[PDB]
């Protein structure tokens, strides 16, 4: 979960998020590696895996 | 660091080498994703994995082993652990899968568990359990079915659908525990006060799209008002509970009904059917004459002595034994049974005995020409394109009637041009199957002669 | 420049009326319409009238013919609204006081602002309740 600000109009009609998404680069760095190991030991562990049906 | 590598593999392990209590939730998606069964619902039972692994009773586990079936198939795996906790299940599955085995097993065993007072019934309160089929030859299929299954389990079936001498139907339900039969045909038995469902406590509906295609969708609900409403489970949270509906289903007699529905397709009809019948069912999806529609082929074009290198990189990949490979000549067939051998592979050359280690894993690779009976292949390699369709149909019919689709690998050369344009038919006309080499190829725009 | 051909040169150019059948559409059997979109010449040539206009890509291949596939009153709002208002205290605030979780309370106020804005002020969520109900006075 994410919960971001938002600036929105009065009616509705449009709603922005009001945020910049700013990383300390040697931890966004560390956290995609960590990603990378556990994208990598799931997928040899499904061998038939189930991708999602778009739309 | 080789003591931390052996823990680090022994955690995250394959379930093909574990045990059922390490069995953790995540190995258990893994298989269930691999069985190509998905489960809607709450509190899903794990799947059966196999047999042995089974809790299924020892009389039901030896007349299975009778049966000859090694393995159940994936709907029947995956149906029988929500059939044994007396739970509505929708089944999402074609023709051909053991879907009749999956809906018999959990009825043979909870009439088969009942008590010898329970089970005492001076008067003929009808079958225990109904079997609705939408066409006369899938009913007698299925009464073939249970016929073979409950035969050793002293069950009796009886079948009433059309195509019989109504003498014959008559005299039969005369004698008195499972019914099979078409809905025009047990409306008009209900109808007739010939049959009644005093006792009946399951209630199978297999083509529910196919019958509500013929129109029987109002015969259905007619059908179902003759059922005992006292029967019918809570519409409540109670009734995807797994201890409490397994509460019910060791009740006996005293259990409350239950309901299974198989069908490939939820059409309006369909849905308002589950909503009448079923009470908190869970879905189940999975997923003849043929094969092309229904087997996954895979076409390499190159030349001829390129076959040999293509075949080895193949099958340095991996495969599932056993697998079968298709060559025009004897000669070249043993050549080829010759050379996988000199590699380190497993090779038959092709009587029963080839067939026997190949089923007990002794052989992998299978080598015959187009000229008996075997088991169902993961993979069918095409090494020799074969000289007629008819001939390549029935190679890639060795995947298996129904079940896992399979991959069927043909070698294209320039001598088989000549059946271009009926393999790229054939190729198009299969939705598991992907091939613009030979779809756009100049000698498969148009037919031979 | 050459006389475009009349549509009764062709003669046969039967007035259809049915659009399309089967899916395929239906050409007209009347050459009006092409001769609209380009003149014929004398001799039956197709001089197009170029089409000078901003391009639409989806437009000019249509996927190959596609597949063809009550309100309160204004006193009722108020006087509701300043019932549900805090004293001292704003529209906005108000929904702000009763929105750290009386819920019920909060979306009719909510709900209030919202169809007060469709009235036609904006400024709704910048009022305290001194000048509206100032306004109600002046309006009542």
């Amino acid at each position: 979960i994410r919960d971001v600000p938002v600036l929105y109009h009065i009616t509705g009609a449009i709603s922005f998020v009001n945020e910049i998404p700013w990383v300390i680069e040697p931890v966004y760095i560390s956290q995609w590696g960590s990603m990378w190991i556990m994208m990598r030991r799931e997928k040899r562990d499904r061998r038939h895996f189930k991708r999602m049906r778009f739309p | 660091l080789r003591k931390k590598e052996a823990k680090q593999r022994w955690d995250d392990r394959h379930w093909s080498q574990k045990k059922l209590d390490e069995m953790t939730d995540r190995d258990w998606r893994i298989f269930r994703e691999d069985y190509s069964i998905t489960t809607k619902g709450g509190k899903i039972p794990n799947p059966i994995r196999s047999w042995k692994d089974s809790s299924l009773p020892p009389h039901i586990l030896e007349v299975i082993d009778k049966c000859g079936y090694k393995e159940p198939t994936p709907i029947q795996r995956q149906a029988i652990p929500i059939g044994l906790q007396n739970r509505d299940i929708i089944g999402v599955a074609e023709t051909g899968s053991g879907k009749t085995a999956a809906f018999l097993i959990p009825l043979l065993v909870w009439i088969t568990t009942l008590p010898k007072i329970d089970r005492i019934e001076e008067s003929d309160q009808g079958p225990y359990a109904i079997i609705l089929a939408p066409t006369r030859e899938l009913a007698q299929q299925i009464e073939e079915e249970t016929i073979k299954f409950g035969k050793p389990l002293g069950i009796r079936t009886v079948a009433v659908i059309g195509g019989i001498s109504r003498e014959d139907q008559g005299f039969r339900l005369r004698m008195g525990e499972i019914v099979i039969a078409t809905p025009g045909r047990l409306i008009d038995v209900l109808e007739n006060r010939y049959l009644v469902l005093s006792r009946c406590t399951y209630v199978v509906l297999d083509e529910a799209d196919r019958m509500i295609d013929m129109g029987f969708e109002p015969d259905v609900q007619k059908i179902l008002e003759h059922m005992p409403v006292s029967n019918q489970k809570p519409d409540t949270d109670e009734a995807e509970d797994p201890e409490k509906m397994l509460a019910n289903f060791e009740s006996g007699k005293h259990k409350y009904r239950q309901t299974v529905m198989f069908t490939a397709t939820m059409p309006p009809a369909v849905e308002r059917l589950a909503r009448s019948y079923l009470r908190r069912p869970a879905v189940v999806y999975i997923g003849a004459g043929k094969p092309h529609e229904r087997v996954e082929q895979k076409v390499f074009l190159m030349s001829e002595s390129e076959k040999r290198k293509k075949l080895l990189a193949i099958l340095e990949q991996g495969f599932d034994p056993p697998i079968i490979i298709f060559v025009n000549q004897k000669k070249g067939c043993d050549v080829l049974a010759k050379s996988l051998e000199k590699m380190g592979y497993n090779a038959c050359t092709l009587r029963e005995f080839a067939l026997s280690n190949l089923k007990a894993g002794a052989k992998d690779i299978l080598v015959a020409t187009d000229v008996i009976d075997i088991q169902d292949v993961s993979m069918v390699v095409n090494y020799d394109m074969a000289k007629n369709i008819e001939d390549y149909i029935h190679r890639i019919g060795r995947t298996g009637r129904a079940g896992k689709s399979g991959v069927a690998i043909t070698f294209l050369t320039k001598e088989d041009s000549a059946v271009f344009y009926e393999l790229k038919q054939a190729i198009l006309e299969s939705p598991v199957s992907s091939p613009p080499e030979l779809a756009n190829h100049p000698d498969a725009q148009h037919k031979p002669g | 420049k050459y006389d475009i051909l009349a549509s009764e040169d062709v003669e046969g150019q039967e007035a259809a009326t049915l659009p399309s059948e089967g899916g395929v559409r239906i050409t007209p059997f009347n050459l009006q319409e092409e001769m609209e979109e380009g003149h014929f010449d004398a001799d039956g040539n197709y001089f197009l009238n170029r089409d000078a206009q901003i391009r639409d890509s989806w437009l000019d291949n249509i996927d190959w013919v596609k597949i063809r596939e009550t309100s309160m009153s204004a006193q009722a709002l108020l006087e509701g609204l300043l019932e549900l208002l805090l004293p001292r205290e704003t529209v906005a605030g108000a929904l702000r006081r009763l929105g750290a979780r009386s819920p019920q309370r909060l979306d009719r106020l909510s709900g209030l602002a919202d169809q007060m804005v469709a009235r036609g002020n904006l400024g709704v969520y910048q009022e305290t309740r001194e000048r509206l109900a100032m306004r109600l006075k002046g309006l009542g």
